[PDB]
């Protein structure tokens, strides 16, 4: 899985 | 999804990704049912029997995504959970009767090309579209066999299977709120949901309005697509008077 | 929503999907 923005943990 | 194909850019813009924070990975599917509501199985939050109890900051909802593992930037929306509600007669103990859950997020989703919601069905459409034979369709990011994983969402169309069948093709006890799908050994097309799916939505298209509706969630089945199983699905209009319970409540 | 259950891709521009009418000819 590609890393999601950090904003969203 | 086995024995599936690989989904239209937007063919199922209701389709939701439950993801697990730390690790991050997939959970389960959902549906989108309004700018604020997720519908997904109870048992993807709450099994017991393999210690599993999510809270809602263990959780994110991926929306509008296609591909199983890229971040989708400018297409996908990330929301934060707000509150789940678990049916409170969810039965995990024995045959996952009431497989159903709703996700409150904090803040609404704005709706695009790839991000809409499905409609609930009435009692009407239920009556005229839950009878054997008839096709839904089913969605997801889960395995592709029993025993990988899919590079972007997968769809299958499959019947619904008569009652008799259904319970005849197992040993555990079907209920009411529970329904059937899938090919029979001597049809010899197949596709079947499996692990990952749950929770996703099995829909179909009403010939009087051309709309889609949400009939089933994703809930259980004997390994994946078996010979002379089925996957069984919540029946959502069973339940429909307890979403609008919640709902209406919060 | 009012609006729901219409794709913005297909429904909405009035074009169908590759196998949607597998779905509608099994609806007797
Ligand atoms: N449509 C399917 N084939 C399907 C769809 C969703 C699931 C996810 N649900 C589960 O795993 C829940 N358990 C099962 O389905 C159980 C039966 C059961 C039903 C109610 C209560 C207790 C047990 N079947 S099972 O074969 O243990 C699930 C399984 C399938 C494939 C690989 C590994 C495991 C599994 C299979
Ligand atoms: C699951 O988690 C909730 C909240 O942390 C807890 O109250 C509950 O007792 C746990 N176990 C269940 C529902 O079986
Ligand atoms: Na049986
Ligand atoms: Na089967």
């Amino acid at each position: 899985f590609e890393e999601i923005p950090e904003e969203y943990l | 999804i086995v024995e599936g194909s690989d989904a239209e850019i937007g063919m199922s813009p209701w389709q939701v990704m439950l993801f697990r924070k730390s690790p991050q990975e997939l959970l389960c599917g959902a549906s989108l049912i309004s700018d604020r509501w997720v519908l997904t199985a109870a048992h993807c939050l709450l099994y017991p029997p393999w210690d599993k109890n999510f809270t809602e900051n263990d959780l994110l909802v991926r929306i509008g995504k296609h591909s199983r593992t890229r971040y989708e930037r400018n297409i996908e929306k990330i929301s934060m959970l707000e509150k789940i509600y678990i049916h409170p007669r969810y039965n995990w103990r024995e045959n996952l009767d009431r497989d159903i859950a709703l996700m409150k997020l904090k803040k609404p989703v704005a709706f695009s090309d790839y991000i809409h919601p499905v409609c609930l069905p009435d009692r009407e459409t239920a009556a005229s579209l839950l009878q054997a034979g008839y096709k839904g369709r089913v969605t997801g990011w889960g395995n592709l066999k029993e025993t990988g994983q899919p590079s972007v969402l997968q769809v299958v169309n499959l019947p619904i299977v008569e009652r008799p069948v259904c319970k005849d093709s197992t040993r555990i006890r079907i209920t009411d709120n529970m329904f059937c799908a899938g090919y029979k050994p001597d049809e010899g097309k197949r596709g079947d949901a499996c692990e990952g799916d749950s929770g996703g939505p099995f829909v179909m298209k009403s010939p009087f309005n051309n709309r889609w509706y949400q009939m089933g969630i994703v809930s259980w089945g004997e390994g994946c697509d078996r010979d002379g199983k089925y996957g069984f699905y919540t029946h959502v209009f069973r339940l429909k008077k307890w979403i609008q319970k919640v709902i209406d409540q919060f | 929503e009012a609006d729901c259950g219409l794709r913005p891709l297909f429904e909405k521009k009035s074009l169908e999907d590759k196998t949607e009418r597998e779905l509608l000819e099994s609806y007797i």
